[PDB]
């Protein structure tokens, strides 16, 4: 047979075999995984090299994508072909609606949905005070490292080597660093609170439940650029189900963020660029990027969801 | 923190790959889904470190040597349940120390399903026998379906691996 490896954020990964070689579609190889119906809802099929990640749709050959590889990187975008070979990964459906997915109770699709959070957060684009991100450094101590121990925690624990697991990347230095105690204080409080149950799927569920609420959760994540005397800066446009999102792309920075129905968008004709106007306001901006028209027909499709 | 290549072996149907999942995600996997090649991936602490273990679930009916030569540590899993898939384990253990060209290949024998007490055809004793055998080899009954003796596989593993 031939097979090819579905990969997850973890870098864990489960080999499908492929019925019909390249010409497997997502549909057949999410068949092909351990999951049942009340797991593959949640989930579908992405194509990610290092600097372009695309979410499959069931009828796509993602096989077929990854021979195009090269074409699809000089359509999309302007990079160096050479240093990309993509990878298939299972991972959340950027349609999955925030309110189906409270839904869920499965501890498989928790756990998966989890490690995609947590995997997102480490790597700096969610941004949220630090109240929160010291919550979820919390949920991280007690899910990878258990109980919190006076022996074992309480000093000299959270070096930069462990607190790098559980604060974003770009936080690490400069604000981790007087965290560690209050980080410290809420794990301890998790360990010894009798009514926070310390079963992995509540734990990773209560993690998510704190991730719901920042505002680029579950964000496709595309790349262009904005001129702001007129200076380039390159961002990570991110389209989620709440609305959009620029990210400063070295610092990760929030340069804005918008909700449906509070801003418009317009694909330039060139299909290289769009103007969003962000109403109950003056402001307007534009992203130069060969992904405009991708992050259009998605900003089209997440709004087309609300009701 | 170090990383640990570990390989689950066995005949199909022993439970190799329930046993990683229930490791690895705290799930027990009901249906039989014979395994192509999986991956896992988990943080844990054996002997006050953290170690970053990368768990090789592979199939049973089925690149052997490939994994042989990269793993680090091997789980020979039979099943209590199933004679054969005991029969079969002498030459998987013979295999590594040939592709390994050692005796000193960290290693631990596992009889799985000891919760079917009943449907029970392998003895333990034929288990722990098995194993001295095997140069004083370390030795768990173990349940992927109640969490006994789960954790301890691959802890086990780590430790051997350190020494
Ligand atoms: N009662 C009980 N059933 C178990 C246990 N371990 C596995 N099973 C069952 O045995 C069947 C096969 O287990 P599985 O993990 O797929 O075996 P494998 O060794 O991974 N098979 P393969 O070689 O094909 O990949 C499943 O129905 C599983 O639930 C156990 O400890 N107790
Ligand atoms: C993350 O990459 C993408 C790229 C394009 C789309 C798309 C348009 O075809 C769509 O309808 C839904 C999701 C998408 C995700
Ligand atoms: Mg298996």
């Amino acid at each position: 047979y031939e097979k090819v490896r579905i990969y997850r954020m973890d870098g864990s990964y489960r080999s499908v075999e492929l019925k019909h070689g390249n010409n497997t579609t997502v549909q057949q190889i999410m068949e092909g995984m351990r999951l049942s119906q009340e797991t593959q809802q949640y989930f579908t099929i992405w194509i990610c090299s290092e600097n372009l990640s695309l979410q499959l749709k069931p009828y796509h050959k993602p096989l077929q994508h990854v021979r195009d590889w090269p074409e699809i990187l000089a359509e999309l975008t302007n990079l160096d072909p050479q240093r990309e070979t993509p990878q298939l990964f299972l991972r959340r459906d950027v349609r999955l609606p925030l309110e189906v997915e409270k839904q869920i109770e499965d501890p498989l699709a928790i756990l998966i949905l989890f490690d995609e959070a947590r995997y997102n957060l480490l790597k700096g684009f969610y941004t949220a005070p630090d109240a929160k991100l010291i919550t979820l450094a919390s949920l991280l101590l007690q899910i990878v490292y258990g109980n919190y121990e006076s022996k074992k925690h309480k000093q000299g624990f959270l070096n930069e080597e462990n607190l790098k697991s559980i604060v974003p990347v770009t936080k690490l230095k400069s604000k981790a660093p007087h965290w560690t105690n209050r980080i410290l204080h809420e794990y301890k409080n998790l360990s010894t609170s009798e009514g926070v149950s310390k079963e992995m799927h509540h734990l990773q569920r209560m993690f998510l439940q704190n991730c719901w609420e920042i505002p680029t959760y579950g964000a496709a994540f595309f790349t262009g650029q904005i001129f702001t005397n007129h200076k380039v800066i390159p961002v990570y446009v991110g389209v989620n189900i709440k609305g959009l999102h620029l990210l400063n792309m070295e610092t990760k920075a929030l340069l804005i963020s918008l909700k449906y129905g509070c801003f418009m968008w317009q694909l330039g004709d060139t299909d290289t660029c769009f103007q969003i106007h962000s109403m109950e306001n003056k402001m307007s901006f534009i992203v130069h990027t060969k992904q405009a028209g991708l992050v259009v027909k998605l900003l089209m499709k997440l709004n087309g969801q609300l009701m | 923190m170090r990383e640990y290549k570990l390989v689950v072996l066995g005949s199909g149907g022993v439970g190799k790959s329930a046993l990683t999942v229930q490791f690895v995600q705290g799930i027990f996997v009901e249906k039989y889904d014979p395994t192509i090649e999986d991956s896992y991936r988990k943080q844990v602490e054996v002997d006050a470190q953290q170690c970053m273990l990368e768990i090789l679930d592979t199939a049973g009916t089925e690149m052997r040597d490939l994994y042989m030569k990269n793993g680090q540590g091997f789980a020979l899993v039979y099943s209590i349940t199933a004679q054969s898939t005991f029969n079969d384990l002498q030459d998987l253990r013979e295999q590594i120390l040939r592709v390994k060209d050692t005796d000193d290949v960290p290693m631990i024998l596992v009889g799985n399903k000891c919760d079917l007490e009943d449907e029970r055809v392998v003895g333990k004793e034929q288990g722990q026998n098995l194993a001295r055998q095997w140069n004083n080899c370390a030795f768990l009954e173990s349940s992927a379906k109640s969490k006994i003796n789960v954790n301890e596989i691959f802890y086990d593993l780590v430790r051997q691996i350190n020494r």
